[PDB]
DNA sequence: GCCGCGTCAGA
DNA sequence: TCTGACGCGGC
DNA sequence: TAGGATTTATCCGCAATGGAAGCAAGG
DNA sequence: CCTTGCTTCCATTGCGGATAAATCCTACTTTTTTATT
């Protein structure tokens, strides 16, 4: 539970939903990030990616 | 006497020319109010601090003003007291933003700095390859301090086998310390004279540009060293200076939660290690432990020092780093950086701001709430003055019901006071510009558009931070230094 | 060697460079350390100041001048026992002792023999093993000095004064012999003759209360340093060959608070704990013992210094039984304990409960990256408490202000009353008391004088102005 | 020439204002914000 | 440690105004000014203002 | 009721009445001069000397005493702080301020004309010298006035009867601070005829 | 000692306390503004040591010094809406109050 | 937002908030050269000694603000007197000199 | 400049002084101020403290940097006249 | 800067330097116990002490001589045990007992060793029936005048103890109660732990 | 003497 | 990451 | 990742005295 | 208009069990680990 609990709860890629729309919702939810434990970070990457 | 006029003089926050150099035990000693010999920091009960630990009334002020630890002296009569039971002394609590402690280390112990900055200090000081002496600190190897009347180099290093067979040879006569200890008895043991002469006579023969500036390098640490004043010895800390209670604060929250600076955790492993160490050398314990207890010793003080500059240690069940003394003071968010420069202001505003094209070029729309928020302690004496309000209390609440009148005092103290205005990224001096308000309803900053170009500013979305010049000077620099109706040229 | 930091891979190779030893080497080691420590206590035992000592504690707590069992943990071959036991010592000590006038030495070590039956604490043991310190350091002390003097002032070679001076250091042979041979440090032992004579009378005297020469108390505490350096190396094999038991028990505490090191040296504290308190003769294998002592300082050492607020072990002790009683209760109700449950599981007034439930949270870290891990910590959320608003500050000046103005209206005696009887402007307030006794009129006439001039300042048009200055 | 500063002469005038620069005007600082403002507009 | 929790809500109804920010949906932004008077807005021959 | 064997113009005197009309309590003021001081006094004080008080019970020598026991009497008005550091300091001034500069009132006054025109000299480059001291601070190291003031404004009064005049800085600091305390009432109300013609 | 949240609260005038039901809640469907009360809740609290002054003050007007200090829960300023939900939750064991 | 004083951070004493009254803005580096490009020491003074980090002279300002009397005392920032504890705190002996 | 002015006003005392200019990045040219504050504020700070240190170094505080750490006028603009008159008073009574 | 523990530069026989010794043991209180040479102070001190006088005591930022003062100091710093009465009308009395006492005393036995063997045997008999005269009080009050070990007594014992340095042994009409006061005072502990080596010398 | 390489600071 | 500087070392 | 068993120290509730009200009676 | 003086009634520090806290000690055997973008 604790492994499981962290992942949902605090994680970068658990996010408070953004929710001031339909459009919003469905927007958050078809989202594809490339941060997040095993990705890339905000200033390591990059010109190129 | 005049002795009188030094101390008075001395008595005195108006200085020049802040020195820097090394601490001497003796001088760290001296910073101290009292030693801490116990890692605890509060009751977990009832939660004033302990005895002695790295919260401990009796050597960092008291908690509460004006009155001991265990409450026997509260009343006013005791201000200076030092009660008996608990060592408190009834002061200000303030002082405990400003007292240090002190550790007494087991065991001599580098100070990481002096080592691990690239150029290592100890290291050409003693010339000796920063390898070699990590070898000694970590107890890998001793090293020869005086061979005496045989045939070893004054800092030749020697392995554990080699140093065995030499003391097989010769019982006496040569010593060989192993670990900090070693290295604080050659850079004590050094002579900067006598190396400084000789060695500017092997720079003055001598000619290889390597060698040359190898040597020109440290016969200027040295020369250094002997004008600084300062014994190399002390870049081996003995006794280890802790930080005022105040400033790595153990507060309170909400709900049992406790809010705690890493410090207190480093601070924490240091004195837990350098008892066990004290305690293990009572013992008398096998060498094997004493080493393996210095070693992790020096370990927790570099952590305490510059965590990082090493295997990192991170805190307890939370995978971050701990931050360490040179991680407050290095860092663009470090104190220095984002203390001392850049710091938060009060009396200011921020809004988003709206055009307004019927303004005069030295005029900007304010926002009659944050005017009226900006201003109040004006407002307060302005209300005072005109009998409207008894006491400042009775103002206070005049301003809370937003009586009329108060918006006539407003528009009163507005009248020629102007305001800076600052956009968010301020490249360039026409960043900050001072403006005299107009007092507006609604919540938007009216902003005359001719100086748009100026703040690079767009009505986009883009907001505006205005500050509130207080003392006459201010005003009168605002209004002939940075008036908008000054800057129509631009000093690129 | 790869120029490795950590500290583990140091300690760690370290470590393996001694190798373990079978069970019946352990039997080995035990037997020496016994040898060494059996060695010191016969070597005090000589010494007679022992066997007073003892006789004496035992004469001491029979009128309880001291304790019953502080003074022996058993006869190597009980109230009876212990008093026919001090008899039969004080039997063989007066029957030896005085028996100076050799037949002395033999017999002093019968006594010797005798007091090598007894088990005394290691605390009384310990006192024992002091005495023999101060002893041999005013031995130290005596040396040092007399030679410094007897070559420093004297001059003289270190060789032809040791070899006179030592071995009697009580008689003044030495001195009269050498001045006898004529030569210039004899001469020169003239002129300390005195310190040096004096320092050697008080060596007589501390031999006095030794008895035996300080040629005989030195041979005597050299063979209790021998036996103790013994006992101490074969302590040191024992601890490095469990070292690596050491590190098997500790690996499991891992991540509760202290670092691996840590632990690992609370249990090299506790495995040099254990091979002291160790007896072979019970035919238990050591890491049988061991292990107990291992576990036990590293669960007390985990309890003692993992918490920054530190809680007392009972208080932890509580705390897991509850993780344990909760483990129980959460796997098997399938959903979880609430405080009411755990109570009835466990036997706590259901209050208690409670408070061990506030205890165990955690001071979380000033640091920890706030949101989206941002520009910001929590530590910069955290307001000040202590401060007070400089409204409130602005407050209280013009109320000290508004006080002085207030009390210019009432009449001197009156105002003066008043800012004695609180503290206003001076230092503690006073009780009516000294109110009086300063105002020369000691009477209840001052405390009436004190509720008038509060009335008068109540009164409108006085008060009006604090009725509207009201706060 | 001049040490720990310059000359109010050797300087110029440049400024906001049209005349000669006066003493004790900071040209370090608005000569780095003149050579960094621009920059965050054109790169290349 | 808590004892009892008591949670109110607030429903506000925020009207337009000069500050609050706008868009069309082609990226053209924007942070409303004034709010005119209707006899001011310009006007077609029906009289509709804009 | 208090009385007090008060000196003609004897500094210690005048430290006394100015703190006794600082606490502002009444006391049967009697002068005394040394040569066949009253029968009284010689009957209650072996020593025989002035300024000495009675208080119904209990008498007392040694102006520093006196006024210590004063303060500790009669509070209001407060002369001495609270903080024992800074009660240390004060009585350590009161100390130092009698022990140099009493002994140069005693030469001017008590010796030859050269030592006395030195220790002048001497005890005018001091106050001189210190006399920035009182630029910043109200009164002597205080915010109000203290036993310190007692202390020091008694001589500083008497420096014209000295001879002892003022250069052109240390002046302007001195008469601040005399006007300070030179116009303080107490010190008026304390003052007596054989004061004034002194300055 | 535990917290309140009766309205029981130190010197604000019924113009206050207008609003809290007996039990020290808001009505549902009150228009607030900033500032007013929105929960009462008061905490214990000690050891005033007050300074001379408003010793004073006290003893010439009485005004006991309460010991219980105002925590209660008012509206941020600025916001003014109506309450349109009041939810309470209590700590089992803890006995309810009218409103709950 | 706007605020004029409010509570003060814990360590140094700076403004921050949450509370509706927020700390004050950041004038951060940025916005000292701006100030230092004008010639105006007097507000950049100001602002980075009362406004912010003195303790002691922030509520004198007050004070003398609500007393019609426009005038400030500097002494010395808070912050600065922490970074001189912080490097006290190593080995470093760094002080004040006159 | 001024150890030649110095060592040519005297023209006995020196009869020789000679260098050659050089030329750092900004960075390198920020590290070598002579203010240990200017540089340990902006630079690498470990670095600058440490040498700072084992120098015994002393800051005039002569700059806008370094009188803005510390909080007190600066030495330009406004400020000017105030550091100039300051400077006077000292290097006098 | 000031150091440390609050050390105190007492003369290692100066009765003054006795006097604040006691005290500081009858308040229990740790400091360093810094030693004169015999009579010139160490000749560093003078940067605090002016007056190159001792005994002197120094708290981190605070300098005093004149043990009067110091011990005053101390009673009031660290105030318990109380080492004065606490009324007004006492503690002057006890503040001019002390006076009374340096002024009449301790300048004799300052002539003593200070004038001729006139001088010496004069003043040496003055104190001695001046003592004797004083004897019958002692024994109301367990101490001078106190019921409880009052400042006044840190002024006694540093005297009574160097009476063998001035030599008179007591004999006569109030040498009981006054060898009693002086078993009280001499045995208290804490003036056992204000004796140095050379002032326990004076006594076998 | 000259080139490759590890190490750290900084965005 | 990556870029640069640079001790530090190998050729 | 125990626990009994021992031993002590700290705290919480109880009551005894000194200060301050409250009449209550002469100046 | 006063001006003392006698009851009385409440904070304040010895003075007490109840709990918290610290110490000590265990016996089949158990032996190089861990720890990781
Ligand atoms: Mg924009
Ligand atoms: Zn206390
Ligand atoms: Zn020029």
């Amino acid at each position: 539970s604790a492994a499981v609990k962290e992942f949902f709860g605090s994680s970068q890629l658990s996010q408070f939903m953004d929710q001031n729309n339909p459009l919003s919702e469905i927007t958050h939810k078809r989202r594809i990030s490339a941060l997040g434990p095993g990705g890339l970070t905000r200033e390591r990457a990059g010109f190129e990616v | 006497d005049l002795l009188k006029f030094l101390k008075a003089q001395t008595k005195t926050e108006e200085f020049d020319a802040i020195k820097i150099a090394l601490a001497s035990p003796d001088m760290i000693r001296s910073w101290s109010f009292g030693e801490v010999k116990k890692p605890e920091t509060i009751n977990y009960r009832t939660f004033k601090p302990e005895r002695d630990g790295l919260f401990c009334a009796r050597i960092f002020g008291p908690v509460k003003d004006y009155e001991c630890l265990c409450g026997k002296y509260k009343r006013l009569k005791h201000r200076g007291v030092i009660c008996e039971k608990c060592g408190v002394e009834v002061t200000q609590t303030k002082v405990r933003r400003e007292r240090m402690g002190h550790i007494e280390l087991a065991s001599p112990t580098a100070h990481i700095w002096f080592l691990k900055s690239l150029p290592s200090r100890i290291g050409l000081l003693l010339d000796m390859p920063l390898r070699d002496i990590e070898r000694v600190l970590y107890f890998e190897s001793y090293v020869v301090i005086e061979g005496g009347m045989t045939n070893l180099e004054r800092q030749q290093i020697l392995t554990e086998e080699q140093y065995l067979d030499a003391l097989e040879e010769f019982g006496d006569e040569f010593d060989a310390k192993m670990g900090a200890e070693a290295i604080q008895a050659l850079l004590k043991s050094m002579d900067l004279e006598q190396e400084c002469e000789q060695l500017r006579e092997e720079l003055n023969e001598t000619n290889s540009e390597t060698k040359r500036k190898k040597l020109t390098k440290r016969i200027k640490l040295l020369e250094a060293f002997v004008q600084s004043g300062n014994k190399p010895e002390w870049m081996i800390l003995t006794v280890l200076p802790v930080l005022p209670p105040d400033l790595r604060p153990l507060v309170p929250l909400d709900g049992g939660r406790f809010a705690t600076s890493d410090l207190n955790d480093l601070y924490r492993r240091v004195i837990n290690r350098n008892n066990r160490l004290k305690r293990l050398l009572d013992l008398a314990a096998p060498d094997i432990i004493v080493r393996n207890e210095k070693r992790m010793l020096q370990e927790a003080v570099d952590a305490l020092l510059d965590n990082g500059r090493r295997g990192r240690a991170i805190t307890g069940s939370n995978k971050r780093p701990l931050k360490s003394l040179a991680d407050m003071i290095k860092g663009k968010q470090g104190r220095f950086r984002q203390n001392l420069l850049g710091k938060r202001v009060d009396y200011s505003g921020r809004s988003v701001i709206t055009v307004g094209p019927y303004l005069r070029l030295h005029q900007c729309g304010l926002p009659k709430k944050m005017a009226l928020e900006l201003f109040k302690p004006f407002i307060y004496g302005k209300l005072e003055l005109r009998g409207l309000a008894t006491t400042i209390k009775a103002a206070k609440k005049m301003v809370e019901r937003e009586e009329a009148v108060v918006w006539d005092i407003l528009d009163e103290v507005i009248r020629e006071h102007p305001v800076l205005l600052n956009r968010a990224p301020t490249l360039h001096r026409l960043g900050i510009q001072a403006f005299e308000p107009v007092l507006i309803e609604g919540k938007a900053i009216q902003l005359h558009p001719l100086v748009c170009a100026a703040y690079n500013a767009d009505f986009d979305g883009d907001q505006m931070a205005v500050h509130v010049p207080l003392t006459l000077e201010a005003q009168l620099e605002a209004r002939a230094l940075m008036m908008s109706t000054n800057n129509i040229l631009s000093p690129a | 060697i790869g120029r490795t930091t950590d500290p583990v891979r140091m300690y760690m190779r370290e470590m393996g460079t001694v190798e373990l030893l079978t069970r019946e080497g352990e039997i080995d080691i035990a037997k020496r350390i016994e040898d060494g420590i059996n060695q010191v206590q016969c070597s005090v035992a000589e010494y007679p100041e022992a066997i007073t000592y003892l006789l004496e504690q035992y004469d001491r707590v029979e009128a309880e001048e001291a304790r019953l069992s502080d003074l022996i943990t058993g006869f190597v071959d009980d109230p009876e026992l212990a008093r026919e036991k001090f008899a039969e010592l004080r039997a063989q000590y007066v029957v030896t002792r005085d028996t100076i006038k050799a037949t002395a030495q033999e017999e002093i070590l019968k006594l010797s023999e005798v007091f090598k039956q007894f088990r005394l604490v290691p605390k009384q043991f310990d006192y024992l093993v002091n005495s023999m310190r101060v002893m041999m350091d005013r031995v130290r002390t005596q040396e040092r000095l007399i030679m410094k003097l007897c070559v420093e002032q004297c001059k003289m070679p270190k060789k032809n004064f040791i070899t006179l001076f030592t071995g009697n250091e009580t008689s003044d042979t030495w001195f009269n012999a050498a001045i006898a041979m004529n030569k210039p440090w004899s001469e020169k032992l003239h002129d300390v003759s005195e310190e040096v004579h004096r320092a050697l009378q008080k060596l007589q005297q501390i031999e006095e209360e030794t008895g035996l020469t300080i040629e005989q108390v030195k041979d005597i505490n050299r063979r209790m340093s021998i036996g103790e350096a013994k006992a101490r190396r074969a302590k040191k094999e024992m601890v490095e060959a469990n070292l690596r038991l050491v590190i098997s028990i500790a690996k499991k505490y891992t991540n509760r608070g202290l670092q691996f090191l840590d632990l690992i040296q609370e249990g090299n504290i506790g495995l040099m704990k254990a091979v002291d308190k160790f007896e072979y003769r019970r035919g238990y294998k050591f890491s049988t013992y061991a292990t107990w002592w291992i576990r036990q300082a590293i669960t007390r050492s985990i309890a003692d210094q993992a918490r920054t607020i530190r809680i007392p072990v009972h208080m932890i002790e509580t705390i897991n039984k509850l993780n344990r009683i909760s483990r129980q209760m959460l796997q098997e109700m399938g959903r979880e304990p609430t405080p009411e449950e755990l109570a009835e599981r466990m036997l706590m007034p259901e209050d208690k409960i409670r408070k061990v439930l506030k205890i165990a949270k955690e001071p979380i870290s000033m640091e920890t990256p706030i949101g989206d891990d941002e520009d910001s910590h929590l530590g910069d959320f955290i307001e000040d408490t202590t401060l007070e608003l400089p409204l409130d500050s602005a407050t209280t000046e013009s109320l000290r202000a508004a006080t002085h103005d207030v009390l210019a209206g009432l009449t001197a005696r009156e105002a003066k009353v008043l800012r004695m009887r609180f503290g206003i402007d001076m230092n503690t307030d006073y009780t009516l008391e000294e109110v009086g006794k300063q105002f020369d009129v000691t009477r209840e006439r001052i405390r009436q004088i004190e509720a008038k001039a509060l009335r008068k300042l109540r009164h409108p048009s006085r008060s009006e102005v604090l009725r509207s200055f009201l706060d | 020439d001049t040490d720990f500063g310059v000359c109010a002469h050797c300087y110029g005038r440049d400024l906001a204002r049209g005349h000669i620069i006066n003493k004790g005007e900071a040209i370090g600082v608005i000569a780095a914000q003149s050579i960094g403002e621009p920059g965050t507009q054109l790169t290349m | 440690g808590v004892l009892k929790i008591v949670k109110v809500y607030l429903a506000v109804k925020r009207r337009i105004q000069p500050g609050d920010k706008m868009a069309g949906r082609h990226g053209n932004k924007g942070v409303i000014s004034k709010i005119n008077p209707i006899e001011d807005m310009p006007y077609d021959e029906n009289g509709t203002p804009v | 009721v208090m009385t007090l064997f008060s000196g003609p113009t004897d500094i210690y005197s005048h430290q006394v009445r100015i703190v006794l009309a600082e606490k502002g309590v009444s006391f049967e003021i009697e002068h005394v001069e040394k040569d066949n001081p009253p029968q009284d006094l010689i009957d209650l004080n072996p020593n025989q000397s002035v300024p000495t008080l009675v208080d119904r019970e209990l008498t007392l020598w040694e102006s520093r005493i006196i006024m210590e026991y004063l303060d500790e009497r009669f509070p209001h008005p407060p002369l001495m702080p609270v903080y024992p550091v800074a009660r240390g300091e004060s009585r350590l001034y009161m100390h130092r301020i009698e022990k140099d500069w009493y002994t140069l009132m005693n030469t001017i006054i008590n010796g030859s004309a050269s030592e006395a025109d030195a220790a002048r000299k001497q005890l005018r480059e001091e106050l001189l010298a210190i006399a920035p001291v009182f630029g910043q601070k109200p009164y002597f190291l205080s915010d109000e006035f203290s036993l310190v003031d007692c202390y020091l404004a008694p001589l500083l009064w008497r420096l014209p009867q000295l001879g002892i005049e003022f250069s052109g800085p240390g002046a302007k600091e001195l008469k601040g601070y005399m006007t300070r305390v030179f116009e303080r009432d107490s010190f008026l109300a304390s003052l007596t005829e054989a004061e004034r013609e002194m300055r | 000692g535990p917290e309140e949240i009766t309205a029981d609260i130190p010197n604000v005038g019924e113009a206050a306390l207008s609003k809290l039901d007996e039990s020290g809640i808001v009505y549902i469907g009150a228009e607030v503004t900033g500032g007013d009360i929105l929960v009462g809740k008061v905490t214990p609290k000690g050891e005033t040591q007050l300074t001379p002054e408003e010793k004073l003050l006290r003893a010439i007007f009485g005004e006991k010094a309460s010991d219980v200090k105002d925590s209660s829960l008012r509206v941020p300023n600025g916001v003014s809406g109506t309450v349109i939900d009041v939810q309470v939750f209590t700590r089992d064991g803890v006995e309810k109050d009218k409103r709950a | 937002h706007a605020r004029s004083t409010g509570s003060y951070s814990l360590v140094t004493q700076q403004p921050l908030g949450g509370k509706a009254q927020f700390g004050g803005q950041r004038f951060g580096e940025m916005e000292v050269w701006a100030l230092e490009a004008y010639g105006a020491a007097y507000t950049l003074q100001e602002m980075l000694t009362v406004k912010s980090d003195d303790v002691n002279g922030r509520t004198k300002m007050y004070k003398n603000i609500v007393d019609g009397n426009h005038q400030m005392e500097p002494g010395m920032p808070e912050s600065f007197n922490v970074l001189l504890k912080e490097i006290r705190s190593l080995g470093i002996n760094i002080e004040l000199e006159d | 400049r001024v150890k030649i002015a110095n060592r040519e006003l005297e023209a006995n005392g020196k009869v020789g002084a000679t260098y050659s200019r050089d030329l750092l990045g900004i960075t390198k040219a920020s590290l070598a101020t002579e203010s240990f504050i200017s540089a340990a504020s902006f630079q690498e700070t470990t670095r600058v403290l440490t040498e700072a240190a084992v120098a015994g170094k002393r800051d005039e505080l002569r700059g806008l940097k370094e009188n803005v750490i510390v909080g007190r006028l600066i030495p330009a603009g406004t400020g000017y006249a105030y550091h100039q008159d300051r400077m006077r008073r000292r290097a006098a009574g």
